[PDB]
C-alpha cells in the first residue's frame, strides 16, 4: 500500500545547495550579503519544486500557490537554515551551505552581527526542544501555510483542508516519538514565534533591497518576489496565522 | 505579479 505522507515529505526534501563562496577574496559585508542572496534565490527555486510535489498543494488556485510562496519564502529558508545549523553544529554557528559558515570574522562584519543573532535564535529553539526530523518536516509545511492576505484567498476551502492534513501529520509525528498535548503546544508556539523572528529579517531584507548606496545584489527571482511583496507589507495587508 | 515565480509554477 500507499506510502505515508511523512515518508513522502522525506523523499521530497531538497538537497542542500553549495554556495561557491570564495573565502580567498577579502570578506566584505556587501559581498557576503550578495552571496547569501544568490544562494537564497537558488534555494527558493528548489522550494518551488518542493512545494509542487507537496500532496494537496497543486489543488490550490495558481494565484494562491503564488501568494503562499511569496509570503513565506523567508520563513521557509530561515527554518531550514535553523535546521542545518542545529544538525551540523548544534546551533553554535550558522551553516548556510557546506562551503559557507559564518565564523567570527564575518559575524563581526558591519550589519552582520544582528541578523546572525536573529537567525541563531531559530537554531537554538531546535536545540531547546530537541526537534526530530519528522516534526521539522511537518512544521516546515505548516510555515508555507502560515501567512495569508487579510482579504483571504481564492480557494479558501481547499486551503483549510490542506492545513488540517498537515496539522494531523504534525500530531502523528508527535504521537510516534513530555506529553503529546504539551509537545503540540510547544511546537505550535515555535511556529507562532517564527512570525516575529522573521519579521525582523524581512525588514532588513527590504532595507538592503531599497538602499542604493549599499549595492547588495539580488537575483531576479528574489528581486521580483521582494519587489512585489514590499508594498503589501508597508500597507499591512498581510495576516499571520497564529495558534495562540 | 512575480514572473519567474509564476512561470516556475505553471511549467515543468
Ligand atoms: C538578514 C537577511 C535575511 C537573509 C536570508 C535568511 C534566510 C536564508 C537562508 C539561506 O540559506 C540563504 C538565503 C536566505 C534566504 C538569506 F540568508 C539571504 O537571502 C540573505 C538575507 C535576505 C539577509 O541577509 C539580507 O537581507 C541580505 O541582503
Amino acid at each position: 500500500e500507499f506510502p505515508t505522507l511523512i515518508s513522502l515529505l522525506e523523499v521530497i526534501e531538497p538537497e542542500v545547495l553549495a554556495s561557491g563562496y570564495d573565502s580567498t577574496l577579502p570578506d566584505t559585508s556587501t559581498r557576503l550579503m550578495s552571496t547569501l542572496n544568490r544562494l537564497g534565490g537558488r534555494q527558493v527555486v528548489s522550494a518551488v519544486k518542493w512545494a509542487k510535489a507537496l500532496p494537496g498543494f497543486r489543488n490550490l488556485h495558481l494565484d494562491d500557490q503564488m501568494t503562499l510562496l511569496q509570503y513565506s519564502w523567508m520563513s521557509l529558508m530561515a527554518f531550514s537554515l535553523g535546521w542545518r545549523s542545529y544538525k551540523q553544529s548544534n546551533g553554535n554557528m550558522l551553516c548556510f551551505a557546506p562551503d559557507l559558515v559564518i565564523n567570527e570574522e564575518r559575524m563581526q562584519l558591519p550589519y552582520m552581527y544582528d541578523q546572525c543573532q536573529q537567525m541563531l535564535k531559530i537554531s537554538s529553539e531546535f536545540v531547546r526542544l530537541q526537534v526530530s526530523y519528522d516534526e521539522y518536516l511537518c512544521m516546515k509545511v505548516l510555515l508555507l501555510l502560515s501567512t495569508v492576505p487579510k482579504d483571504g484567498l481564492k480557494s479558501q476551502a481547499v486551503f483549510d483542508e490542506i492545513r488540517m492534513t498537515y496539522i494531523k501529520e504534525l500530531g502523528k509525528a508527535i504521537v510516534k516519538r513530555s506529553q503529546n498535548w504539551q509537545r503540540f503546544y510547544q511546537l505550535t508556539k515555535l511556529l507562532d514565534s517564527m512570525h516575529e523572528m522573521v519579521g525582523g529579517l524581512l525588514q532588513f531584507c527590504f532595507y538592503t533591497f531599497v538602499n542604493k548606496s549599499l549595492s547588495v545584489e539580488f537575483p531576479e527571482m528574489l528581486a521580483e518576489i521582494i519587489s512585489n511583496q514590499l508594498p503589501k507589507f508597508k500597507a499591512g495587508s498581510v495576516k499571520p496565522l497564529l495558534f495562540h | 505579479r512575480p514572473a519567474i515565480l509564476y512561470a516556475l509554477l505553471s511549467s515543468s
